[PDB]
């Protein structure tokens, strides 16, 4: 995260850290004890899928204060359009091998109905960004969780002020055009969480963009929305050998 | 009310129904209330909302 501020402990309780033999991967959103939302380029390169960690109520990486919960990764369920390498259909819903346990510092976020979303949610302003990501472009990473407010433009406009993937129906832009704050690689798959009379909702995954923070370009979303009824099937369905599996999409 | 206006007065999700009718409903861990809009959670730790700030107010 480019121009935040540490997210006090226990504020952001829905956050998740993916860890691939120990090292930092990505971000990821709980949704609930056993489900965790993430993006699907996150997992291009996994060699070894049984070495995938997620873990919940992490705060500071350089100590442990008794209150993380790491899970094996059972399942990484990506959808039929997702192409390796490029930037549309950028989500993944991940099944823990055993749920974690909700306490002051783990705490899912809402998935909302897509009506909900689309109606009512998608024109809240302003909306936390989180993660463990890159502090400045070219820069290392942050060791406490780093959380930072943007403001969503609709694709028309964020088209119009921005100066090459296309931003499809699938997408949405968030963030400053003036080079001084953004999400950054290391954030990928954590969440836009958007809050609404007391309570807070998942509309975004942090996906892509040109470089982080660049003069002129906005941050890029997936936008949740599209696939609230993909994520809400998988939910109910019964996991499968394999970690890996892609589910048609629609 | 209608759902596309103000959420349909509803705190969470909103249903238009057939005829001038609208349900609100709450995610799991949520109850609605006898006013037919507002959701109170039912359970410790319901999803979108912070233990610590909670209980700083
Ligand atoms: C599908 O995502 C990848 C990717 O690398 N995402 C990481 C990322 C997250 C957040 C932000 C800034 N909000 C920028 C980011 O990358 C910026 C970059 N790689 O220059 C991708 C793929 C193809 C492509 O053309 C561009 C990106
Ligand atoms: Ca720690």
């Amino acid at each position: 995260i480019v121009g935040g501020k540490v997210c006090p402990k226990g504020e952001c309780p829905w956050q998740v850290l993916l860890l691939v033999n120990g090292a930092q991967l990505c971000g990821g959103t709980l949704i609930n004890t056993i489900w965790v939302v993430s993006a699907a380029h996150c997992f291009d390169k996994i060699k070894n899928w049984r070495n995938l960690i997620a873990v919940l109520g992490e705060h500071d990486l350089s100590e442990h204060d008794g209150d993380e919960q790491s899970r094996r990764v059972a399942q990484v369920i990506i959808p039929s359009t997702y192409v390796p390498g490029t930037t549309n259909h950028d989500i993944a819903l991940l099944r823990l091998h055993q749920p974690v346990v909700l306490t002051d510092h783990v705490v899912p976020l809402c998935l909302p109905e897509r009506t909900f979303s689309e109606r009512t949610l998608a024109f809240v302003r302003f909306s936390l960004v989180s993660g463990w990501g890159q502090l400045l472009d070219r820069g290392a990473t942050a060791l406490e969780l780093m959380v930072l407010n943007v403001p969503r433009l609709m694709t028309q406009d964020c088209l119009q002020q921005s100066r090459s993937p296309n931003i499809t129906e699938y997408m949405f832009c968030a963030g400053y055009s003036d080079g001084s704050k953004d999400s950054c690689k290391g954030d990928s798959g954590g969440p836009h969480a958007t809050h609404y009379r007391g309570t807070w909702y998942l509309t975004g995954i942090v996906s892509w963009g040109q470089g982080c923070a660049t003069v002129g370009h906005f941050g890029v979303y997936t936008r949740v929305s599209q696939y609230i009824e993909w994520l809400q099937k998988l939910m109910r369905s019964e996991p499968r050998p394999g970690v890996l599996l892609r589910a048609p999409f629609p | 009310l209608i759902c596309v206006n103000e959420n349909g007065g509803c705190e969470q999700y909103c249903s238009d129904h057939t005829g001038t009718k609208r349900s609100c409903r709450c995610h799991e861990g949520y109850s609605l209330l006898a006013d037919g809009v507002s959701c109170t959670p039912t359970v410790e730790y319901p999803c979108g909302k912070i233990p610590i700030l909670e209980k700083r107010n």
